[PDB]
């Protein structure tokens, strides 16, 4: 995934 | 020593093809969905029961079937089947009146489940229409291990399969999913099935599909999809998805079409992560694919850029390419995040992105990775829990800083070449640690790039199946022409011997020859100490890591910390800049952990007087924020103030008014905000005047919107002594906004008052029910805290009214109380605070458990012991200029 | 002699139709609510006043017309109305301007609630999401005389009506109520009102609905409603539903249907009963409803199948036949509770559900009805609080077993036919006694089951208007050989003659003909006593009463007790097994009250070494937790110890390590459970050992989960003297479940520590909350850890001693649980304290409480403990213990 930051 | 488990499946039979069938009447709100699956098998070892993962679902009824010429023929029926599911290991085990032997057979299960809430399995997300009526649309998250609650599966990535997937849903709504739209047919009175084409070879994990009324935009084979009323913000994301796909293509040298004929984008409004790369259909939350040029920030554009770049790289390297097991799960998310920078810049040349990378990520990454706690990047999990917590900074960001370090060794083509021999090798299938070391062997056997005698996996492995990262030490024998270099495990916390030894790629670089640009002078350190003969004069410094390419930090002689201190004292730019930011990096974190004496580290840091870059500024922004945090509300304050004004006075020479011209670049947009921001916090009141004029203006009709790229700071201080029209206003702009990110920054902007009756009110907003999601009303208390000492003071008076943390519990959870207490302890430094902090606990009574008091407490003792500590006393010290 | 009341409605004015709409936003937590009510009436009486019932409720309009032309006609203004509403009686009075004369009319009001938070009227229910989020959801309970809250209604069950009902809601919400939905309509920007269908003829108390984010799985006319998160534990009941609602519709010949297109059964999370059977929407506690094979017990998924059945029962006996006034209550309550095993047990033959009505049912019954504060069936009642007192266990279980009486004295096809006839004459009616035995008298009527001059009233009138029960003495003169048998009442307590006679069924049995299978040979004492002429050898044992049929007690001379304790010596299953069952609770019971030498009955107990069936066993469980309860801290209890273990240990060749065979039956599993759980009391260190493995096993991750059948000896026992690690496992899992049967035995399992610091770290987790995103306690569950941690043995009775001497601890406690909880618990100390050291325990807490405690109070303590240290020289206890010299 991408994380959040 | 890692001990796993037996929540892996039954190695007896294996999974070929699924074919899927699920209806959904979600544009209703039916929040139940059927299924049928039809699953053909192989078994490997005779069995009388075949086991599959199952969270949630009911099944109804189920089969087995012989084919007895292979996948193509006929089914021969054998019998109904029993099925039984562990709760604990999450495996279903239908039983076959028959004992199966070694051959191909047909499983069909007809199951029944339920549409998530928590935006996990198969799940509901919602909107609201411009009319205001909600509206509904179900979709997938599946990565760890959530394909279980939708269908029935072998859910493990090694367990590769293909898949065909059929949607039945509103003759009114869309259907799409990994593959294209083999065909429609028109059900019932309201319905349809929507048909897709077979997919590839792929692991469950990464299957998708989407059942709403959203909108698309195109280009050729690519669209994006948006709620519709989003569709004027979709622009960007689908300019980006073009130009990153085929820099892709070209640069690993296998194209996307290769394996499939479209990719989708779509943003959906519940989302958990930043976004996931299912093959063909990559879901993204929408701040991580919306852009709107009217109000979104450059940070913004840029979050949503980089994602893109990171969710395609991974279509090779996590969907083409699998891991065979979570185990080598970075060998996904270190390369997405490499590329993430890398193939966006390739994509966008000139727009400076991959500056960002040195900071964002090298940096970022060593932070987490000098503790204790962190992992070695191999490594091993079982539970659902443990696969979830290897989504970590070590999968992405070490990873990745480590996969730029052999980038780097191996040259350009060389590595080019190394992923497309690894690609083309395990392509449709999965991939362990080796198999990567051979692929990238491969491109280079015989060239002599390596040292003789060693291999890629040789090096790779000391990295690779160890905890932590090394500090490179540097002592000279100077008036003497010597250097003596060792390593040892980094902590940001201690010094504790290590017995492994990291295969260490060094180069260096002194005063006289001062080019830090090429890489062809590789060296290699394979043991503990090594001596180094060399030609340096006692008068010119030495550096050794040339832009921080190497993962590892670099500890110096007090000598050579002075030399070089002195040279960037009389020439700022003397050397090269990521090394600037590496220096300011290194010596903040020795410091930090004893390895440097931190009048040392402090005395370096006077030369950014002069400096004029973003990525040592960037550097800086860190060490600064942590002793302006350990300061804040201490005697000694003030003296940290005055050093800090020393340090920036020079370069505010930007502007911060109006900042934006069409000429300044990213880099520049970055530094700006870095450099304003220090300056209001400072209480500069030219900064604190413009930006108040600007949110005025703006706000009043007197002058135009603040641009994006300036609103942050602007609406932020601005806001500090703002009247109620322009609170107000700043207010209802974002409760009229539809879009996330604007929501977000304008609900931080609003945390910046000083008035502790706005911040009251303002948080009685988000109590009760105005649209706020429950996200947004979370973010509400923490832009108040945030904020600053006088928000903190806000909202501890509103929690001593029993009242009101009624009211606030039962709207919010009680976490969310305990969030915000930990919060405030974080913040408190004195004694005066102490007390207001001891006296909310005591006020909540029995809200707070004698467990958590204890950590508030301590957490919050720890900051007031700062102070008289060896470092705070060393500080404090320092900071007696005269 | 009954005196009542005033509190019944004047009788001027009766219901005919209510047009009920409602408003509530409870999907934000508004906990407000609004309605209109149209009230189609008739006056009987002419009046210029309508009394009816309101609880709670506050009126902002009201009006009345006339309808000349009937309930179709066109209603014809009369003129706003004027409303008062006594709080004692809970009677509302609408006041015309005219008085009305007998005829039609259409009475309106309007008027605005706010939802209860005692889980009694329209009230508040919640749970949390997947997500972490609190739902909430607005839900009813109206029986006993609840429907008052909701809307202004004639409040009584014999005033039966049909209800049109309407509700506005959120349109993410979804209403269920008795009746199908007719039909949504969209509203506003998102709110709803959803439409159903009008009821048939019923009373108020049955009235019901629902407005939730629900969901429903379904299987034809029926579904189950669960929270989301709840979903796949909705899978038995759901099952259990079709085939229990079928075997109804067979066995008393009027199918549900023939009513009501479908039935609901909803899971509500706060629910005070176990489930209430309003008409085609039945509500359960999910404890009473889920079941999730991964963790609940047999135990917990008999309780699920018994309370469908009991619940479906109602559909026939409350619905569609309904009380005429509470005095009838056992109309319903009696046959709920004879069909909650046997309605099961047609439903699933061969799962022995059927044989747990005689422990659970008939000795139950027995237990209650043997005190001298026992009412008679029929028993009137006035007030709310009198009301609710009548749903006890004479309504229930003594109505159940005298009803039980009845079937096997009638005959299957006679019962059947019997009831068919009273639910089709009563039906959509009230329901009095006396109706019910017409019918039961015309499916025999010229058949000749009775004999000559008895009608089926003349029976059941001795039964139902008479306390108590009797005891059947059997005096043998065994040469003769005749039998003498004689009636009186039965008392726990004492001996007192009594002038009723009862209408007694009685049979027998002797050694030589050893049948107890056959109900043709039914005998009749139907005077004080009687001369049976007979034929059985002195040699030959006597049993009269088959399989505990006939609700009476049976004591005998010594020598048939001496006769009958031989016969189970040499072949202990000689003797039905419910028969033995009869003769351990009985022999128990008469030398309690001393009608029988305790020598005599505790030498019949000695046979159970071969016992091996789970009837008898369940029996002597209770006797002999009695005799535990009183020698436990006292110096005699060694030989207790011994006498028991003599008992025993045969039986225990059981499996009780891994004892779930797939292949083992449900009456197998409360064997198992009541044999090793006598065995970890006592200390075997057979049993302590290996529940102590298990638990470590699953904790650790060495092994699997327990399984669940097994769990509740395992986790309690095994959790003695088990390390942190296991206890602070065993509290976690308990932590993040959400299934509340889960929890309750996960909390008295951690009760059982014999580590009273644990004891006391767990006590303090029930006062205030939880840590972090961490959960914490209903109320219920707090209550829940203080009474796990004193019934866990003594050990835990002196951690919580030892809390509460600490006053600060005692100031925590008090805040957060009420100083009711406080006294709960002291009084619950004082019933276990058996020695002078433990009375010096108590008397320092006493003390060391000070200003927490009145003289009333800190005397009556002091009274039940001291009352137990006197049981020791008690003629019983010197009796016992005595026996206790074992060779
Ligand atoms: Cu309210
Ligand atoms: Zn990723
Ligand atoms: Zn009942």
């Amino acid at each position: 995934a991408a994380a959040k930051a | 020593q890692a001990v796993d488990e037996r929540y892996r499946l039954p190695t007896t039979s294996i999974p070929i093809h699924y074919d899927l069938h699920l209806r959904t009447e979600i544009h209703r709100n039916e929040r139940t969905f059927t299924g049928t699956v039809g699953i053909q098998l192989q078994v490997v070892q005779a069995t009388d029961k075949l086991v599959m993962h199952n969270r949630g679902l009911v099944m109804s009824s189920a089969k087995v079937s012989s084919l007895p010429n292979g996948v193509t023929g006929a089914p021969t029926l054998i019998g109904d089947v029993q099925y039984s599911t562990d709760t604990t290991f999450e495996h279903i085990t239908f039983t076959s009146p028959t004992i199966l032997q070694p051959g191909t057979y047909l499983l069909e299960v007809a199951f029944q489940g339920r549409l998530a809430t928590n935006d996990d399995g198969f799940y509901v997300s919602s909107y609201v229409a411009d009319n205001g009526e909600r509206r509904y649309l179900a979709t997938t998250q599946f990565e760890s291990t959530s394909a279980r609650m939708a269908f029935p599966c072998y859910d493990e990535p090694g367990l590769k399969a293909t898949f065909t997937v059929s949607i039945t849903h509103s003759l009114s709504y869309k259907a799409i999913s990994n593959m294209p739209q083999k065909t429609t047919t028109d059900i019932e009175t309201d319905m349809r099935t929507t048909f897709f084409e077979k997919t590839p070879a792929m692991s469950t994990y990464l299957l998708a599909f989407v059942v709403s009324d959203f909108q698309l935009r195109l280009s050729g084979a690519q669209r994006v999809y948006v709620r519709p009323n989003a569709f004027n913000e979709a622009t960007f994301a689908l300019e980006a998805g073009v130009k990153i796909l085929k820099v892709l293509d070209d640069h690993l040298g296998i194209p996307y079409d290769t394996y499939m004929p479209k990719l989708d984008q779509i943003a959906i409004p519940d989302f958990a992560a930043g976004a996931m790369e299912n093959w063909g259909l990559v879901t993204y939350r929408e701040q991580a694919l919306l852009f709107n040029p009217a109000v979104s920030t450059y940070r913004g554009k840029t979050n949503v850029a980089t994602t893109i770049a990171h969710e395609y790289a991974h279509q090779w390297f996590g969907n083409l390419v699998s891991p065979e097991w979570w185990e080598y799960i970075w060998l996904n998310e270190g390369f997405a995040t490499l590329y993430e920078f890398y193939a966006l810049d390739m994509a966008y040349p000139g727009q400076e992105y991959w500056e960002l990378f040195n900071q964002q990520v090298i940096q970022y990454a060593m932070g987490q990775d000098g503790q204790a706690s962190t992992r070695p990047m191999n490594w091993n999990a079982a539970t659902p829990g443990e696969i979830s917590a290897l989504f970590d900074r070590v999968a992405y960001d070490k990873s990745g800083s480590v996969l730029n370090m052999m980038r780097h060794v191996l040259g350009d083509d060389n590595w080019k070449a190394g992923l497309k021999a690894y690609l083309t090798d395990r392509a449709l299938q999965g991939a362990v640690d080796e198999q990567l070391y051979a692929g990238l062997q491969s491109a280079i056997e015989g060239k002599g790039v390596l040292p003789n005698g060693v291999t890629v996996a040789q090096i790779m492995r000391t990295w690779t199946n160890e905890a932590g990262y090394p500090v490179l030490n540097v002592r000279r024998s100077y008036d003497t022409g010597d250097v003596i270099i060792s390593q040892e495990r980094f902590y940001n916390d201690r010094k504790v011997p290590n017995t492994n030894i990291w295969m260490i790629p060094y180069n260096y670089v002194h005063q006289a020859k001062a080019d830090f640009n090429e890489f062809d002078d590789f060296q290699w350190l394979a043991t503990k100490a090594a001596r180094i003969e060399t030609t340096v004069p006692a008068n010119e410094w030495i550096v050794f890591n040339k832009q921080q390419v190497g993962y590892y930090r670099v500890n110096y002689d007090e000598h050579n910390w002075e030399l070089i201190t002195n040279a960037l004292h009389e020439n700022w730019a003397s050397i090269h800049r990521l090394n600037r930011a590496q220096l300011i990096d290194d010596a903040y974190w020795l410091a930090r952990s004893g390895r440097l004496d931190l009048r040392v580290a402090l005395r370096f840091m006077t030369y950014l007087r002069n400096e004029r870059e973003y990525a040592p500024w960037t550097a800086a922004n860190v060490a600064l924020t942590y002793f302006n945090n350990r300061l804040r509300g201490t005697a000694e304050y003030h003296n940290f103030l005055i050093f800090v004004d020393a340090l920036i006075e020079d370069i505010y020479s930007l502007l911060t008014i109006d900042a934006v011209s069409p000429d300044d670049t990213l880099l520049h947009k970055y530094l700006v905000q870095t450099i304003s921001t220090w300056a209001c916090s400072m209480g500069y009141t030219d900064c604190l005047m413009k930006t108040a004029a600007l949110l005025k203006a703006e706000a009043s009709g007197t002058g135009p919107a603040v641009h994006p790229d300036i609103a942050s700071v602007t609406y932020c201080y601005g806001m500090r002594s703002a009247l109620e029209s322009e609170f107000q206003y700043l207010y209802r702009k974002m409760m009229n906004s539809k879009n996330l990110a604007e929501r977000t920054m304008l609900i931080d902007s609003l945390g910046c008052s000083n008035n502790k009756e706005f911040l009251k009110a303002f948080l009685t907003t988000a109590l009760g029910s105005i649209n706020y999601r429950a996200d947004e009303r979370r973010r509400v208390v923490q832009a108040i805290y945030s904020g600053g000492r006088t928000g903190v003071d806000a909202l501890i008076e509103f929690l001593m009214d029993p009242a009101l943390v009624n009211e606030f519990v039962s709207t919010l959870s009680t976490s969310t109380l305990n969030s915000a207490l930990s919060a405030i302890a974080s913040r408190t430094n004195n004694v005066e605070e102490m007390n207001k902090l001891n006296a909310l606990i005591t006020a909540l009574g029995s809200r707070v458990n004698s467990q958590t008091a204890a950590n508030l407490r301590t957490t919050a003792q720890a900051n007031l012991d700062w102070v008289n500590g060896f470092e705070g006393l060393m500080l404090s010290n320092f900071l007696a200029e005269a």
